[PDB]
């Protein structure tokens, strides 16, 4: 009943010549609903792990072993801009129109599309930060060092401040570098949890506004990248041992809830969903659909891979794009109303200047009157013709 | 056969005088809209026959001389064109030009407006088809925007307006609309359009006429709406230096407003407090172009102030045509700068600083006005929170300060204590969860007021009231965005008995799935009970069910 | 020291002329709303001193012969009375008085109304306390009724209305709460009022003028309310009286409405169908005070039997005085003879039965005119509905049946499928849960007609619509409030499709909360990814979350 | 932070001479909260156990042995009727304005108040009909002969069905008398259940829509009258064994949701609440206050006890009745809004007559005008003050 689409990124050489393939595209545009097809393309690019955002205007990917953001346009379809920051990208996420990135000396930035500023945090994470996930409230960044700091978005955004910002809660039960970082949709203190994972084989369920740990998880192979389904309901988990593990929080035995062990016990999950043969390699991306009943996989030997998770058959190839993929992000078949548009970004200087906010409003019927409604009405409405044929006699 | 319908409405047409038709159009009306399919078909059966009469009898009614013989054409066309889709646009032209005669021909005003409401229908349904745009809007729109300027311009010099404000109103309204859809045609008016729109913008009481709201509003909504109109893709660049000229023209007006206390205020942008004469009353504004039509008087500058305000507010109302530069730092320094003077308690009125030099009625005055400036300025708080959402991050805490102390300053005004809550409903919605203590514990006597106006009001500690309602609305959210660790137990007693008594469910369920703990680390007792007691068979509790 | 804005009045008071005052009007009663405290203060400090000013200002201003100075008192004694409370009260007699001088004098009709309103909320004000009856209430009433029924009463003989039927509408409202507070002063005054508001209770279109539907919204609700002044508690039997007065003419309407059908229907009551000509048209009322004023022609009988359906929907809208006998089962009669008659679909007009004396544009006029009583009796069977709440589950069958056989008659009249959407909201909310099977399936198309209608306006099989907005709000119902196991599994998945398009939060909800299961007893998959995904962090998922 | 109080009945003769309490009283109206009082009683007046019914208007008695309901009127304050029914009443309740009748034949009738109408059902039940609940859409009718009968309102209720009537269903796992009924506030069919005791020991827990038996409970004593939390998370149970149970069912280990065992498994309640020494004797009647931390039993030697549920303390003698206590019903402390209000009562007549409905109707701001939002706001609004002052000039 619906038209469902996902955008693949790339990395690296191409893997085998001769395969007709164009070399120098970097980012896919696909359909997989109803039939796969191809849209678009996006040319120049190669994007690591974890360094690709889309929203409905613009894609940024962050390039391989470089500190530049290719930004590209949805709506032109071409390359939009070359922005430029301070230190190498390990990981970039977007949340409404900030994105999010973290580097390789350890720091935070908070780069706002609109206004160009450039929020700089001190390196409070020794080495590297692997993994930025985010919310409306918080920002969560796992590092190399095993610290998961937990920031508050309201302070790092706010103007007056020139003091340095330091996090709010730091969850360190991990032993090892952070791998991938969930969030559940929740942003209440008590309801809300944030999914982990570690390079210990070890991931753990928190909740990060109280700083507790609410259960840990240990798998056969160190999780690659994960994803939870949209009910928040399953977590799905890729690993080393190229194979995709499912585990339900609201089971037979709930992870979570009232039939839950104690927080300290210890869960392993050892059943795989699916295995996936040598030749394709273990799945470096995983993106769940809108309706969930459907899965995607990246793979380093250029295979997307599509999983049926109700129908638990065998996973079918889509196409071979001859080069590791890295990325594959949905996008939701249903349009968002957002009463701005972010036609064009503004790229970050660090010089002084008023604050200035950039972009198209957008016609949200903000203002009402009594003649929209004369004139949204088929014919008049009886009243207000009532009132006409007073005012004509 | 033909359907009843039609035939009804074929022989009520023939057999009516025309002087009772606009008594006989609700019916006429009625049953044209039921029969939109035979007007649908693309022009023998008879059903083809008597469409072609009708609408050979409306353009007979339109074209003819009788003013309730046009009125009830108007009628008919507007249902007309609402039920029959391309076959009647495609034949509306001598229907728009009919329209545009009526509005030249001296009529009664309501059909003039249903005329203007027809026209606007008209042209909107026509951008959808490129040739009928090409044929039908393009020659026709200017001779209709000529004929509603020619009604709306001021004769001022001569005679005051002969034409309602309402009328003008209307006129505002339509060509609000026209200008976003047509900027090219309507491109040539824009000069006109600003002359004719100059002095609904913010009245002052020294303007001597009334001023509907409705007209304010979309006068400003038509001044924003023409940088559409601007030439070369300019738009983004009028905007920005209209919204930049609004800002001093607030600034400009604060300093007549503000001469009688000594402003501690220094601007972050750079803008500078010029010396003020202390002798005479406060004036400003001016006849030239650029400027507001002059006011003299302290109450006629607050008028001044918070018509700016408004206007300021209707920036972020209306949209744009390309991406805009929107000065936040600007509002939220010239907001400071507004909400930094407060009025003083009862018996603290020697406590703020004040120019020896100015009279005690004037600063009485001062004092009254303060209030409607500040509720202005949470006006534009809202306003700017609603286009921005999760943009207006940044400015919580400013605006959090501002809303502050603007409501300890005016705690006995309701309309005040209303803008405050739901400011402050938007405020806790976008950057709530993540407060610290201090904004917590300066947010407590806003929490105390809100609970006291939605006790008052079920009579616990009456009818509903506006003040109460937004208390009301802001109560869930005291518990859902709200940092439950940084409350006092009383505060959490309060709200909970509030939401108790209130008898409000989205506040008492928000309770229940937000549990107090306080420093003795166990949680206080739910207050379910009560919430399935008063709501048994509601939703919510069908879903804590589950 | 006095408050700044009490002394800004008196300044503002004292300097302005009065012909400019009604132009300050909003500011002063902005401050004067403001100083309530002074006022309240019973009655040397300055305070006392410009209260008394400000006081004596106001009844100089009443007094005083200056009709802006009038309007201006109206205004400040409308917010006097409002801040001050008792103190206020105490000598609010002489502006009393000047209140009902200034309706017995020629003055703007604005300035009446505003004192109509004024006086209404004194009367209400002064219910309170009993000495203040006897002393104001009591003396000033027939005065103010007198001055009122002098307004509003027709001198038709001679000349039509030198009053608007607006401010008709403001006298009828007025009095429809002053016949609830006082009964017997109000009694002598019936029978005037009776005979004021006879010809807007059910107007036709041979009376050839056009009635606004407040005025008669209201007159219906002030003849109803007059059964509070009968003496000797006679208001029980006068209500029944009356509302039976009413059947009947219903009844006898409806006669010489379906004079060109032959009705099948029998009385359960013990009503008889007399004889009716068939030569002329449909004619009937008359020139008596039991009858309502004459009507000819079969669009103007239409008018008049839905006229009487929405005086018998204000029965059930307006309170009595004392327990009062309804006449369900009358009611119920009436409403299944009009229910009965159905309009022919296309290409089915032989089928029904017709007189044969009965020409062919009488019966197009009846399949035109047939909707509109329909949804007349639909929005009577609402009334009764919200009126009774769980008293109408008796009648649910019935209410059933004819909702589905007049959404199937009129289906492409899209005012009668929404009106069928409201009226099917309540009847699934009291007695859908037990519905038996053929129920359920005679309400099937109603189910597919509010899912297309949903989609369309949608998009995805739009602007939003009143039948749209019905439908959309109908929709929870179908789930929380059908049986689920009646439903066709095609059926099911069309409401699950049209709640997810829909991006209804309440829909999803409820078929979340109601699993469908069909003949092989295994669930279908629930709709929750779509919920969270759309709506993640609303309450409703926050409350699953729990 | 409010006021709460209840109406008690007692039955049979009084017990100890010389109390100066009033010998003709048979239903008092207390005052629980803040401090213990009577405010009124009524004259005349001997009740068995369920038989007593209480509106906001009107108190409804039957008595012992004998086929009238006693009316009194709470507004008045005196006896309004003395209503003659066809048969002996062994329980009755209300539910709307309609009152629900079980007899010694076995026979269910629905009196409605204001109209009059006296639906008499065919004796399905073989024996008495001991207990009544009601749903908004269900009426679950307990009798001697275990069987439980689930009715439908809308079917019993409607005018032009001449045909008898029929349960819907019929829940008879019990094999013994059924003593009291219990119904959860939902109506929806999934969520709902109804509680129901019998003399067998046993208690269960039903989805009576679907028919199904949900939990299965056994007491050491059989049950004498029951009251659930208003919570929906507690049962109350008093006993033959002069003591108080309860049971909670989402407590450790739920008796009802995602964490309980088997339908088909069966729980004992072992542990009392409470317990009453003998000469106070077995609770006869059980309620339940509003906030539910405190709750009352009545007693046959004329005790009121009442109970602390969360302080779990002994508890404390309200007053002596010196006659045996039958009823105890709570009156809820805030008043609900209802468009009608039924001043008098309609004796049931089997005459033929159309059907008339008979109440007083309540001001509910049905009709709503712009001029009463001129009248009701403080000052005058500013938009209708500024349309004033331009239809002045």
């Amino acid at each position: 009943m619906l038209t469902e689409e996902f955008v693949s990124a790339i990395c690296g050489p191409p893997l085998s010549s001769n395969t007709a393939i164009a070399k120098d595209v970097g980012i896919y545009c696909h359909t997989l609903s109803p039939s796969y097809s191809v849209k678009s393309t996006f040319k120049k690019s190669s994007v690591p792990v974890n360094c690709l955002a889309v929203s409905d205007t613009h894609i940024f990917a962050g390039q391989h072993e470089k500190a530049y953001v290719h930004v590209y346009s949805r709506l032109r379809g071409n390359q939009e801009a070359f922005v430029a920051l301070p230190e190498r990208i390990r990981c970039l996420i977007l949340i409404g129109d900030i994105l999010v990135v973290g580097t390789t000396e350890g720091r935070l930035m908070l780069w706002e599309i609109c206004t160009g500023r450039l929020v700089s945090t001190p390196a409070r994470h020794v080495q590297a930060v692997s993994c930025v996930a985010a919310t409306p409230s918080h920002v969560l960044t796992g590092s190399d060092d095993s610290d998961i700091h937990v920031w508050s978005l309201s302070q790092l955004l706010e103007l007056d401040s020139a003091a340095e910002h330091e996090p709010l809660r730091t969850l360190a039960n991990h032993r090892a570098a952070i791998t991938a970082l969930a969030v559940s949709p929740s942003d209440s203190a008590d309801t809300n949890f944030c999914v982990s994972a570690s390079k210990d084989k070890s991931c753990i369920i928190w909740n990060y506004q109280t700083g507790d740990a609410l259960r840990t998880l240990i798998f056969p192979g160190y999780p690659l990248c994960m994803s939870l389904d949209p009910s928040s309901r399953a977590i799905f988990v890729s690993c080393e041992d190229s194979s995709l593990y499912v585990a339900e929080m609201f089971g037979e035995k709930p992870l979570l809830g009232p039939g839950s062990e104690d927080p300290s016990t210890v869960v392993q999950i050892s059943t795989p969903f699916g295995a996936t043969q040598p030749d394709v390699g273990p799945a470096s991306c995983l993106s769940v659909s809108y309706d969930g009943t459907m899965l995607l996989t990246g793979h380093p030997r250029g295979q997307i891979m599509r999983w049926d998770i109700s129908e638990n058959k065998s996973p079918v190839e889509l196409a071979n794009l001859n080069a590791a993929v890295t990325n594959l992000i949905f996008v939701s078949p249903f349009l968002t109303s957002k009463p701005t548009k972010t036609v064009n970004i503004i790229k970050p200087s660090q010089a002084e200047r008023a604050y200035t906010f950039t972009a198209q409003f957008e016609p949200m019927s903000f203002t009402k009157s009594r003649l929209d409604s004369l004139l949204n009405a088929t014919g008049f409405p009886a009243d207000a013709l009532e009132s006409a044929i007073v005012a004509f006699y | 056969t033909a359907p009843p319908d039609l035939r009804v409405v074929c022989h009520r047409l023939a057999s009516t005088p025309v002087d009772s038709l606009p008594r006989l159009c609700p019916l006429l009306i009625n049953h044209v809209l039921r029969c939109g399919g035979p007007l649908s078909e693309p022009q023998t059966s008879e059903t083809a026959m008597l469409v072609h009469k009708f609408r050979t009898h409306i353009t007979s009614l339109l074209t003819g001389k009788s003013p309730a013989g046009r009125f009830t054409a108007v009628c008919l066309i507007k249902a007309v064109i609402d039920v029959g889709g391309w076959e009647s646009l495609r034949s509306a032209e001598p229907w728009i030009r009919g329209l545009i005669g009526v509005l030249q021909k001296p009529d009664p005003l309501s059909s003039k407006e249903l005329s203007i409401v027809t026209l606007t229908k008209l042209y909107i349904l026509l951008q959808d088809y490129q040739t009928l745009i090409r044929e039908m809007a393009t020659p026709t729109l200017p001779g209709y925007a000529t004929a509603c300027l020619q009604l709306i311009k001021p004769p001022a010099s001569g005679r005051p307006l002969k034409v309602p404000l309402n009328f003008v109103d209307t006129v505002a309204w339509s060509l609000s609309k026209l200008v976003v859809l047509y900027s090219t045609t309507m491109r040539p008016f824009s000069g006109q359009i600003k002359s004719a729109l100059r002095p609904y913008i913010a009245p002052t009481s020294s303007d001597n006429v009334v001023v509907p709201q409705s007209l304010k509003e979309n006068s400003r909504n038509l001044l924003i709406l023409l940088t559409y109109t601007a030439p070369k893709n300019g738009s983004s660049d009028e905007w920005v230096k209209a919204i930049r000229a609004t800002i001093l023209d607030c600034h400009t007006t604060a300093d007549q407003v503000f001469r009688a206390v000594r402003e501690s205020w220094e601007s972050t942008t750079g803008y500078h407090i010029q010396p003020v004469n202390a002798t005479g009353e406060p004036s400003g504004g001016g006849d030239s172009v650029d400027e507001l039509p002059p006011w003299s008087g302290l109450q006629a500058g607050a008028e001044r102030l918070t018509g700016l305000l408004e206007y300021l507010t209707a920036y972020f109302n209306n949209p744009t045509r390309a991406p805009v530069n929107v000065p936040l730092g600007e509002l939220l320094d010239l907001t400071t700068r507004l909400t930094l003077v407060i009025p003083p308690s009862l018996g603290a009125e020697d406590s703020i600083e004040t120019n020896p030099a100015i009279g005690r009625d004037e600063k009485a005055e001062l004092w009254s006005a303060l209030p409607d400036i500040h509720h202005a300025v949470l006006r534009l708080h809202c306003a700017i929170i609603r286009r921005l959402e999760a943009n207006a991050i940044p400015l919580a805490t400013d605006i959090i300060d501002q809303m502050v102390r603007v409501s300890t300053a005016s705690k006995q005004l309701p309309s005040v204590r209303e803008t405050a809550y739901i400011l402050a409903k938007e405020i806790l919605l976008l950057a709530g969860s993540t407060l610290p203590k201090l904004t917590v514990d300066i947010l407590i006597p806003l929490i105390q007021s809100s609970c006291h106006d939605i006790l008052t009001a079920a009579g616990h500690a009456s009818t509903a009231s506006p003040v109460s309602q937004a208390a009301s609305a802001l109560l869930p959210t005291f518990f859902t965005h709200l940092p439950q660790k940084h409350l006092p137990p009383d505060i959490r007693g309060l709200l909970d008995r509030t939401a108790i008594l209130s008898h409000n469910q989205s506040a008492m369920l928000a309770s229940c799935l937000h549990p107090y703990r306080d420093s003795r680390g166990r949680y206080y007792p739910s207050i379910l009970p009560f919430l399935v007691r008063r709501f048994p068979r509601d939703e919510s509790v069908e879903v804590l069910r589950s």
